[PDB]
Parts: C-alpha cells; sequence; structure tokens
C-alpha cells in the first residue's frame, strides 16, 4: 500500500459482499456501504465510508464497482433520464430514516402504523425498483413522482417528519433559495397534501366509496365492462341477445345494443 | 443467492438482541396476569410487572383490572430472577396434573407455565392466548439468555432480517456478487503511504 | 375582463398610454366601491405585461401604494387583509423575476412606499390564526429580495432621530415576537431556515445602524440595547444540535445548505458587545444572565469566543470596581447559572473550558482577576456539584436518590450562603417530601425555611419572598402562615410534641405582637385537640436499622 491520490470520481464505493476484515480499517463491508472514497490506488481505495465518513478504509479495486459519477448525475450524464436521479437518492435516503423509525416502531405497540408502514413499504421498494429502469412513458414517469412523492410524505406526516417541495423534478429545485414567495405557495400545497390525505385516511382506510367520488370527480368518461359466460334459456331456435343499458326512470335505454346470437343447441352461434 | 444468504444470516446478532430487549420491554409494561381457578370470587387478572432494573417482578393476587397493570407495590415486588431453575410450559406444570379442585382442564394446556423457584414453590400462572404467553416465555428465556419460543418471534427475525438485508442491496443493483469471493490483490508490504493519512 | 384584454392589447398598443389610461381609470374608482374587486383588478394587471417593466412598472405601482398605504390603516382593513397580502405576494414575486428587467431602484421605491406601512401592519395584525404567515412571507420576501445598501439608503436617513429610534424599537419588538411564538407549522423546516436567514440579514443591517447612529457619537438614548440583545438571543434559542440531530443528514443538509446560523450570531454579537465600549458597565449586571444560555450553547467554537465576555465583563466592573468589586455581577452569574444548569443544559467538558479560559485569563491579570480566580473555582464546584445532582436525577429517578442529591446541593448552598436558590431548593424538597407523604420531614424542611424568618414586622429581604405569592408580606406574617402549615402537617405528621411546642411560640407571638385573640382562641382549641390525642391514642414505635454501603 502507498500511492494514494485524491479525487472525487469514486463517490460510489460499491462493495461485492461482506468484505474481508484484511485491512486495520476495514472490516465485512456491508452490501450497500457506498463509501466516500477519499484516496485512490490501482487496486484499492482508503477513503471515508457511508458508515463512519470520519473513518478510512483500504478496499480492493476488484471488490470495488468503480463509478466516475458522483452525487450530481447530469455533469458526467450518469442520468437514465434526468430529473428523476434525484428522487431515488433522496428515496434512499428516505428508506434510511424508514429503517430508522422501523428500530424505533416494533420496541412500541405502534403496530397498527408499523404494519401499514410495512406496506407502504413494500410499495414504494416495488415502484423504486421499477423506476430503476427508465423504460416508463413520461406520463408513468410523472405520476410514480407524484404518488411516491404523496406516500413519502405521508409516512413523514404521521412520523411528524418534515417536509419537503418542488414535487417535480427532485423535489429539490424549490429549496434551493430561488425564491421566497414560491417557496410559501409550495409549503400551502405541501400542507393541502397533508391535509387531504389525513381527513381521507379516515375516508379510505375506514370506507370505500368517498375514494370512488373523489377519484370520479377528475375524470368524465367510463366504460362498463361486461363478459358474458352463457346463456340459460330454453327457446331451441336461433335468438338475438340484444343487451343494452336502460333508463327504468326515463324508460329508455342508454346504451345501443350489443347484438348476441344464440344458436339453438343451448350454445352462441 | 448463495454468498446473499450466507451474509444474510451471518450478521445475525443485531435482530435477536432487538427482539430480546422488545421482549424486556414487554415483561416490563406486562400486564394483568390470569391466576389458576379464579372462580369462586378470586381475582383472575392481576399485574406482573418487571423491574426498569429488570431483576425483580411485581405481581401478586391483584384485583380485576381491566386497564392492565396499576404502578405500586405488587402483592409480591420480587421473583429471584437470579435463581429461577426455569418456567414449565405445558404436561409439565404439576398444577395441570392435579386431580381435584385445581383441575385445570386441557383448554388451558398451552397457557400452562410455572416459574421455578425456592426449589419447591411454583406459579402456576395462565396467559389470555397464545402469542402473549409464548412472549412472555420469549421474556423469561431472555432473562434466561437462551433462545426464544415464540413462532411470531421467528416470524419476527425473518421478516426483519429480510427488510434489513434487501435495504443493503441496493448499492450492488445491476451487480453480480461473485459465490467465490474475488481474489485479493497482493497488497504491497511497504505501509509509506506516498499520500497523507486522513 | 378589462385586465384580460391588456396582453393583446399591448401587444398592439402603446405601452405606456396604456399604463396611464389604466392608472387614471383606476384612481377615479370612488374610495368605496368594490374593494375586493379592484384588487383583483390590479392583481391580474401586475400579473401579465409586467414582464416588461421601464415604462410601466414606475408609473402603475405608484397608484398601487397608494391604495395598499390606505389599505394599510383606514380601521376598514378587515376584509381586504387577505386580498393585499395576494396584491402585496404577487407583485412582489413579479420583482424577483431577473430576466423581467432592472428593479433595484425600483425596490428601493417600494421599500419607501410599502416598508413601514407593512410593519406597521403584522405589528398590528397580530393575531396567528388568520393569513398573518402571509403577511410574515411577503414582508421576509421584500427583505430577502431588498438590499443593503438599499437597507442604509433611506431607512438608516430618516427623519429625526426619535421617528427613527421609534421604527426601530417596533422593529425590534416584532422581530422577538415573530421569532418567539413562532408563525409556522415547525415542519415547514426549510420555511423557517429561509426567515432566519432573512432575519439575520435585517438584524445585521440594523446592527450596523445601530453602530452608527446610537454608538457614543449618540452620547444618550443608549437603552435599546437591551431590547436588542433581547432579540438577538431569542433568535441564537432554537435550531439546536439535536433538532439537527434527527437525520444524520439534517445536520449535514443544514450545514450545506446553510451552515451554523448561530456560529455568525454569537460572533457578531461578541465583536458589537465589544464595540458597546464605555456603556458596557452602565449595560452589565441587567444583560449578565441573557449571555450564559447563548454561552451553554452545545457547540464548541462560539463557546470559545463566548466565555471570555465573562471575563470582559468581570474586567469592565474592575473598571467600575472603585465602588466594591463584581459581586454584584457574581450573584446574577450564579443564580442564573443555577437556573439553566438544573434546567438541563451544560456539559462536563463546558465547566471543563469555563475553568480553563477564566484562570487563564485571570492570570494576565491582577489581584481582583486572583479572586476572580477563587471564585471560578467556587464556580467550578458548583458545576460539578449540579452536574452530579442532574445526572443522578436522571439516571436512578427513585425518590430517595433525589432526596439524597437535593440534599447534597442544599448543604453545599448553605456552606456557600447564597440564601434564595438554598430556599428554591428548600421548597424543592418540600415538595418531594409531600408526594412521598413525609409530613414529618416536609414540617423539617419548611420550618428550616421558616427559621431563617424572625418576628420582626419589616420584610427584610424579597429573597424568602418565594414565588408561591409575592406581596408585602411583613416577616411575622410570613412566619405565622409558615407555623400554620407547619403544625397542620405535624397534626397529620402523628407527631404532636413538636406541634404543641410550636403552637406556644405562636400564641406567644398573637398575645404580644398581634394581639389577635381569635387566632389565640383557635390555636388554643388545637392545641387541646393535641393533648387529648397524645394522652389518648397511641402510636406504633418504628424500627431503626443500621445500613452498611461496602
Amino acid at each position: 500500500m502507498a500511492r494514494w491520490i485524491p479525487t472525487k470520481r469514486q463517490k460510489y464505493g460499491v462493495a461485492i459482499y461482506n468484505y474481508n476484515a484484511s485491512q486495520d480499517v476495514e472490516l465485512s463491508l456491508q452490501i450497500g456501504d457506498t463509501v466516500h472514497i477519499l484516496e485512490m490506488y490501482e487496486g484499492w481505495y482508503r477513503g471515508y465510508t457511508l458508515q463512519n465518513k470520519s473513518k478510512k478504509g483500504i478496499f480492493p479495486e476488484t471488490y470495488i464497482h468503480l463509478k466516475e459519477a458522483t452525487v450530481e448525475d447530469l455533469g458526467q450524464h450518469e442520468t437514465v433520464i434526468p430529473g428523476e436521479l434525484p428522487l431515488v437518492q433522496e428515496l434512499t435516503s428516505t428508506l434510511r430514516e424508514w429503517a430508522v423509525i422501523w428500530r424505533k416502531l416494533y420496541v412500541n405497540n405502534k403496530l397498527t402504523l408499523f404494519r401499514q408502514l410495512q406496506q407502504m413499504t413494500y410499495s414504494l421498494i416495488e415502484w423504486r425498483s421499477q423506476i430503476l429502469s427508465g423504460t416508463l412513458p413520461k406520463d408513468e414517469l410523472a405520476e410514480l413522482k407524484k404518488k411516491v412523492t404523496a406516500k413519502i410524505d405521508h409516512g413523514n406526516r404521521m412520523l411528524g417528519l418534515d417536509l419537503v417541495v418542488r414535487d417535480d423534478n427532485g423535489n429539490i429545485l424549490d429549496p434551493d433559495e430561488t425564491s421566497t414567495i414560491a417557496l410559501f405557495k409550495a409549503h400551502e400545497v405541501a400542507s393541502k397534501r397533508i391535509e387531504e390525505k389525513i381527513q381521507e385516511e379516515k375516508s379510505i382506510l375506514q370506507n370505500l366509496d368517498l375514494r370512488g367520488q373523489s377519484i370520479f370527480s377528475t375524470i368524465h368518461t367510463y366504460g362498463l365492462y361486461v363478459n358474458f359466460k352463457n346463456f340459460v334459456c330454453n327457446i331451441g331456435e336461433d335468438a338475438e341477445l340484444f343487451m343494452a343499458l336502460y333508463d327504468p326512470d326515463q324508460s329508455t335505454f342508454i346504451s345501443e345494443n350489443y347484438l348476441i346470437r344464440w344458436g339453438s343447441n343451448g350454445m352462441p352461434k | 443467492s448463495r454468498p446473499i444468504l450466507e451474509l444474510k444470516e451471518k450478521i445475525q446478532p443485531e435482530i435477536l438482541e432487538l427482539i430480546k430487549q422488545q421482549r424486556l420491554n414487554r415483561l416490563v409494561e406486562g400486564t394483568c396476569f390470569r391466576k389458576l381457578n379464579a372462580r369462586r370470587r378470586q381475582d383472575k387478572f392481576w399485574y406482573c410487572r418487571l423491574s426498569p432494573n429488570h431483576k425483580v417482578l411485581h405481581y401478586g393476587d391483584l384485583e380485576e383490572s381491566p386497564q392492565g397493570e396499576v404502578p405500586h407495590d405488587s402483592l409480591q415486588d420480587k421473583l429471584p430472577v437470579a435463581d429461577i431453575k426455569a418456567v414449565v410450559t405445558g404436561k409439565d406444570c404439576p398444577h395441570m396434573k392435579e386431580k381435584g379442585a385445581l383441575k385445570q382442564n386441557k383448554e388451558v394446556l398451552e397457557l400452562a407455565f410455572s416459574i421455578l423457584y425456592d426449589s419447591n414453590c411454583q406459579l402456576n400462572f395462565i396467559a389470555p392466548d397464545k402469542h402473549e404467553y409464548c412472549i412472555w416465555t420469549d421474556g423469561l428465556n431472555a432473562l434466561l439468555g437462551k433462545d426464544m419460543m415464540s413462532d411470531l418471534t421467528r416470524n419476527d427475525l425473518d421478516t426483519l432480517l429480510s427488510m434489513e438485508i434487501k435495504l443493503r442491496l441496493l448499492d450492488l443493483e445491476n451487480i453480480q456478487i461473485p459465490d467465490a469471493p474475488p481474489p485479493i490483490p497482493k497488497e504491497p508490504s511497504n505501509y509509506d503511504f506516498v499520500y497523507d493519512c486522513n | 375582463y378589462l385586465p384580460s384584454i391588456i396582453n393583446d392589447v399591448k401587444l398592439v398598443f402603446d405601452p405606456v398610454e396604456l399604463s396611464v389610461l389604466f392608472c387614471k381609470f383606476i384612481q377615479s374608482i370612488p374610495d368605496n366601491q368594490l374593494v375586493r374587486q379592484k384588487l383583483n383588478c390590479m392583481t391580474k394587471i401586475v400579473e401579465s405585461t409586467l414582464f416588461r417593466q421601464s415604462e410601466c412598472r414606475e408609473v402603475l405601482l405608484p397608484l398601487l401604494t397608494d391604495q395598499l398605504s390606505g389599505q394599510l390603516d383606514d380601521n376598514s382593513n378587515k376584509p381586504d387583509h387577505e386580498a393585499s397580502s395576494q396584491l402585496l405576494s404577487n407583485i412582489l414575486e413579479v420583482l424577483d423575476r431577473k430576466d423581467v428587467g432592472a428593479t433595484a431602484v425600483h425596490i428601493q421605491l417600494i421599500m419607501e412606499r410599502l416598508l413601514r406601512r407593512i410593519n406597521r401592519t403584522v405589528i398590528g395584525m397580530n393575531r396567528q390564526s388568520p393569513h398573518i404567515g402571509s403577511f410574515v412571507a411577503c414582508m421576509i420576501a421584500l427583505l430577502q429580495q431588498m438590499d443593503d445598501s438599499h437597507y442604509s439608503h433611506y431607512i438608516s436617513t430618516f427623519k429625526t432621530r426619535q421617528d427613527i429610534i421609534d421604527f426601530l424599537m417596533e422593529t425590534f419588538i416584532m422581530f422577538k415576537d415573530l421569532i418567539g411564538k413562532n408563525v409556522y407549522a415547525k415542519d415547514w423546516m426549510v420555511m423557517n431556515m429561509t426567515q432566519n436567514r432573512v432575519f439575520l440579514r435585517a438584524i445585521n443591517q440594523f446592527a450596523e445602524v445601530l453602530t452608527r447612529f446610537f454608538m457614543d457619537q449618540a452620547s444618550f438614548e443608549l437603552q435599546l440595547w437591551n431590547n436588542y440583545f433581547h432579540l438577538a438571543v431569542a433568535f441564537l434559542t432554537h435550531e439546536s444540535l439535536q433538532l439537527e440531530t434527527f437525520s444524520q443528514a439534517k445536520r449535514n443538509k443544514i450545514v450545506k445548505k446553510y451552515g451554523d446560523m448561530r456560529k455568525e450570531i454569537g460572533f457578531r454579537i461578541r465583536d458589537m458587545w465589544y464595540n458597546l465600549g464605555p456603556h458596557k458597565i452602565k449595560f452589565i449586571p441587567s444583560m449578565v444572565g441573557p449571555i450564559l444560555e447563548v454561552t451553554l450553547t452545545p457547540e464548541v467554537e462560539l463557546r470559545k469566543a463566548t466565555i471570555p465576555i465573562f471575563f470582559d465583563m468581570m474586567q469592565c466592573e474592575f473598571n467600575f470596581s472603585g465602588n466594591g468589586n463584581f459581586h454584584m455581577f457574581e450573584n446574577e452569574l450564579i443564580t442564573k447559572l443555577d437556573q439553566e444548569v438544573e434546567g438541563g443544559r451544560g456539559d462536563e467538558q463546558y465547566k471543563v473550558l469555563l475553568e480553563k479560559l477564566l484562570l487563564e485569563h485571570c492570570r494576565k491579570h491582577k489581584y481582583l482577576s486572583s479572586s476572580g480566580e477563587v471564585f471560578a473555582l467556587l464556580v467550578s464546584s458548583l458545576l460539578e456539584n449540579l452536574l452530579d445532582y442532574r445526572t443522578i436525577i436522571m439516571q436512578d429517578e427513585s425518590k430517595e436518590n433525589r432526596m439524597s442529591c437535593t440534599v447534597n446541593v442544599l448543604n453545599f448552598y448553605k456552606e456557600k450562603k447564597r440564601e434564595d436558590i438554598y430556599i428554591r431548593y428548600l421548597y424543592k424538597l418540600r415538595d418531594l417530601h409531600r408526594d412521598c407523604e413525609n409530613y414529618t420531614e416536609a414540617a423539617y424542611t419548611l420550618l428550616l425555611h421558616a427559621e431563617l424568618l424572625q418576628w420582626s414586622d419589616k420584610p427584610c429581604v424579597p429573597h424568602l419572598l418565594q414565588r408561591d405569592s409575592y406581596y408585602v408580606y411583613t416577616q411575622q406574617e410570613l412566619k405565622e402562615k409558615l407555623y400554620q402549615e407547619i403544625i397542620s402537617y405535624f397534626d397529620k405528621g402523628k407527631m404532636w410534641e413538636k406541634a404543641i411546642k410550636l403552637s406556644k411560640e405562636l400564641a406567644e407571638t398573637y398575645e404580644s405582637k398581634v394581639f389577635d385573640y381569635e387566632g389565640l382562641g383557635n390555636l388554643l382549641k388545637k392545641r387541646a385537640s393535641f393533648y387529648e390525642n397524645i394522652i389518648k391514642a397511641m402510636r406504633p414505635q418504628p424500627e431503626y436499622f443500621a445500613v452498611g454501603y461496602y
């Protein structure tokens, strides 16, 4: 070991498995041990670890999955798609704090919210995994962004965690001291989300029709799907089935007749 | 997932000790426990609280309290933790083998647990149902410092261990772990770091 | 709907002609017609066509200012609170735009024409439940967009010094009543932090204005520093290590984004305190305490910078020590130190650093600093006492240990004769015993207090005047109330010998000094009951055990 050279192109010090403890400064390094390496050797890397950002560890290059990227994913264009990667790092930190409060949870009879946190967690991790790829359509991108933001802020709200802003594009632009009043209105937008979902906890988590009313107040077109299975009738001849929506109060049909032909054998023709 | 499983179960103890300290908290907060044959105006409910020092047990013939534990000097605030031989669970309970007026029916077969102490005194107690019964047994073996006997405890073990390992595999995304560990590059024996330390 | 056209109308018309025409039409509105509607109108107006400003901003605004200043206080501002806030918010936002055009001088005009107005508003607009937060947002936005050169431009250059003084007073009290009793859900942490930054900027500016218009050059009217430092300290009394700690990034997040505010705040206050110069002595005893807690801040550095101010204060007294020494200083020092440490603030390293710094400082200085050295030794003894007390209190939580340590500190104070805090801990212990219903011990404690008093009529020291009730209370009367309570305790304490004993002295005092024979009668009635109890009933004998701690 010698010849160390400072660089920042090694932010993503990625292990492979629990590292051997060969170094006096290394251990069974965890899988997620993304370490801020300060000094780089060809076969080895010593620098700050996520677990202890004040303590070094010399770590094999073969063990490091080298990644030139940094916390910024656009300067080196590491983005799978721009305006999304900040979201993944923030949600990773968010899952970290989820784990911490989780630790704090089991030791307490907060089990109800604990399991609802479990299912929040499963939803969020699967969304994370599915957005690991950039395959989604831009509408899917935006919808994922919005809903995961809603869920993470929900986790924040019942847990008494602070709020974030800048709904889109990483939730970072607004906290970047761009303005003052836009900061305000963003904060109240978030508080509106808070109030929406807290009042609707007792609406959806208990009942199931207020959610339908709220969702249907947003869209106008709907389609009734009908899947015919079998006609049970004693006719013995060719039969035409004109099934359509009807208004008994208005004494008229509401949808066009869907002609279904039924054979004389008991089977549709 | 062979290296994955090896690494996973190999960093075990933290989850175990977390479970055990949770059991400790549960014992301390405790509840009103169930006596034997509390029919003829006998308090079936009575609290058994562990000390915050977890060295004495606050229990006794307490009243039918639906609120649960009341913090005070129970009828006996000491259970000698340092000398408990064991707790008998099931048929090992001598009170279950009773064939007189203290006949415990077969429906409390899994609520029979008696603390062994004084080599002749026993505490034939009853749990309201299985999960807390296993919880109290787990808490006792935690005082005993051995393995657990709650199915829910194994549940917690597997689920939380899975959660933790799952939240570690984020760095190794789009990456593979050679089941054979990667070969160690030869570290030059010289420690004369050309660059400074820290 | 007239606003709805202005965009393309501009696109096919002279801009300023439109500006003046709309201005004329609006000012032509009688002053009591559709205020809500007109404010909405000008809102839509300032929305568009203000992306260009050089020709219209300067001319459209004046009317806007006029109606908003009428909205300042015409006693009919109740319906238009939110409307005015909306107007101001939107226009300020528009101003913040950079690509739209240069507005620095226009910002100056907006300062000149609405700043005092809105400050007056918020100072009046004082109830939290309404949308006061909107006004707060508006004014902080103003201050953020504002410039320091702009700050001193006119706000420093007002009319006669009394006007600017009163303005400054109002500004400071408003800042305090904002920082104190904040306006946000405490979840808008980013917003809180931003508010802190803008408040920092503003109070900085007002610090330089104090230096340049209220230092010795203002030979008198130099009181404010009380209010000013109060505001500063209060602002220095939140957003602390633990809050920073809740997430590990939380420290890192705020530090990267903002750093340690408290660092700069304390450094600023330190240097300006040094700048106070001659008036330090005329300003020490009141403001002594207000600097301990900031010194007690959990960080390291500004603490390092702050303890020396204690030595500066004692030295300033040394300059005034022609009449005595820093006794008046150290008394308040010890007192406030006591409440704070028992409050659970300091740390061991804190006391170590205190000893180190103050001893080092006093070595450089003379005999009076040697007395200060021995008093700092006293201080460190106090500190270790208090740390021991608090650590045991938080550790065992067994009432017995609590009594043990509180007696320890009581003995130490008795040794140090600082009697007021002594009484305070006496009452603490009394509370404890009442919790344990140890009526005997409670009576002994309360007596030990009452022992201090005299049957004299003058209340000689309000130190004995405790916080239970505080007015004249001749020493006699307080002693009488104490004896009444103690006798009651002993009665329900089932130990009547001392009860009768004390009844004797109380009756003596009644007969010889107050002559209220009614109290005599009631008291002797009680004493007869006592004797009856003693002869009649029997009392169990308590066993006494010896305990060997090894």
